[PDB]
């Protein structure tokens, strides 16, 4: 049978470097004279996309800056410079003319670039879902570099715990940051029950930790 | 030139069986046939199979027999697939591919399949007011918060499309209620907020929901 897997699973690399990713088959393509190898791209939230076929060859609308070489049982895709527009996911297949067809594992690659500090927005629960008997207070790191980040609530000045949570953008394809968001979600009674909430951010991009905050009924 | 348009994200119990549709812009699908690929939520792609144009004759990857049938319903150019007994594990993504050369490689946009017994659910949509506390530079921020909904997905639009620029819709998050949540938002010019209206249009097919909030100021 035949199995590929490739290396890395994870790849990041500078803005303007050159990135290689490796795939090898369990056994040799290449004895019927010609590669099959075939590289795909694949975005999020998008299907996958031809980039090379048979191992060297172009795919239709792809840019030079994309490249393979190998045969037998080792390959590699060769892109240089990387672009902002490039993080994505790379996957080898292996097939003929027709299928069947072998994936490999895929590789996640990721655009580095010169560290950015998130901007921070707070904003308050609407009247609407107040009167629901909920209250979300949401939390808005925008735009930074690196992913890591650290975002903590506050209540009254009181660390949050369990009643929170966040989810982080893909890295964006224009200019390779991060946008983050976080929601701390409250009962109308619990919130009625305090006066200030904060959200605390800290991240290799500030030289010290930023707060933003509002009490309950000032706005 | 050639383009696969697939039938909408599905949402069945356990059990159940799911048919989804793959359609050519062309007048059928080339001598190279058709292909079938799953992909579980991030995770990677894996080759289901493929179906012959002309004889019908389907071939399944070994990792997917008994529960999947690809058919042809040359009817009017249009292929199926087909499982049964739904598990978790069928939760994923289907993409449908045909090829008429190294060159003519055409996708769908996919067909999101979500295994559950929980019940379908529109949202509630909420307004994330801009004001003093979402201010920075010249720069104003706000949005819509989505919240407690079922299945996937949801779009979100700006000003009918209108506004795009630095809009932000973040991955939705399950909450313990087993209800999904999300937030939209966008950065405007902050004076332009004497200027301009703000509304984000909500839309959650499979519950036939559409929502218009328009997000208001909040002075504080
Ligand atoms: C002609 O076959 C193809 O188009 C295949 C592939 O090319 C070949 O396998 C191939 C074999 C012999 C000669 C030319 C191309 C490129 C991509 C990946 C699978 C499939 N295509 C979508």
């Amino acid at each position: 049978d035949l199995v590929l897997t490739q290396s890395p699973a994870s790849l990041a690399v500078s803005l303007g470097q050159r990135a290689t990713i490796s795939c090898r088959a369990s056994k040799s393509v290449s004895t019927s004279g010609y590669n099959y190898m075939h590289w795909y791209q694949q975005k999020p939230g998008q299907p996958p996309k031809l980039l090379i076929y048979l191992a060297s060859n172009l795919a239709s609308g792809v840019p030079a800056r994309f490249s393979g070489s190998g045969s037998g049982t080792d390959f590699t895709l060769n892109i240089h410079p990387v672009e902002e527009e490039d993080a994505a996911t790379y996957y080898c297949l292996y097939s003929r003319e027709f299928p069947p067809w072998t994936f490999g594992g895929g590789t996640k690659l990721e655009i580095k670039r010169t560290v950015a500090a998130p901007s921070v927005f707070i904003f308050p629960p609407s009247d609407e879902q107040l009167k629901s008997g909920t209250a979300s207070v949401v939390c808005l790191l925008n735009n930074f570099y690196p992913r890591e980040a650290k975002v903590q609530w506050k209540v009254d000045n009181a660390l949050q715990s369990g009643n929170s949570q966040e989810s982080v953008t893909e890295q964006d394809s224009k200019d390779s940051t991060y946008s983050l968001s976080s929601t701390l979600t409250l009962s109308k009674a619990d919130y009625e029950k305090h006066k200030v909430y904060a959200c605390e951010v800290t991240h290799q991009g500030l030289s010290s930790p930023v707060t933003k905050s509002f009490n309950r009924g000032e706005c | 030139q050639v383009q696969l348009q697939q039938s909408g994200p599905e949402l069945k119990k356990p059990g159940e069986t799911v048919k989804i549709s793959c359609k050519t812009s062309g007048y059928s699908f080339t001598n190279y046939g058709m292909n079938w690929v799953k992909q579980a939520p991030g995770k990677g792609l894996k080759w289901m199979g493929w179906i012959n144009t002309y004889t019908g004759e389907p071939t399944y990857a070994d990792d997917f027999r008994g529960r999947f049938a690809f058919s042809l319903a040359t009817s009017a150019s249009t292929a199926y697939l087909q499982i049964i007994n739904l598990k978790n594990e069928d939760t994923a993504t289907y993409f449908c591919e045909t090829y008429d050369s190294p060159l003519g490689d055409y996708w769908g946009q996919g067909t999101t399949v979500t295994v559950s017994s929980a019940s379908t659910k529109g949202p509630s949509v909420f307004p994330l007011a801009p004001s003093s506390k979402s201010t920075s530079g010249g720069t104003a921020a706000l949005g819509c918060l989505v919240k407690d909904y079922f299945p996937e997905p949801v779009t979100v639009s700006w000003n009918s499309g209108a506004l795009t620029s630095g809009v932000h819709t973040f991955p939705a998050v399950l909450q313990s209620s087993g209800l999904y949540s999300l937030s939209s938002v966008v950065t405007v010019p902050s004076s332009s907020l004497g200027t301009q209206t703000y509304i984000c249009n909500v839309n959650h097919k499979p519950s036939n929901t559409k929502v218009d909030k328009k997000v208001e100021p909040k002075s504080c």
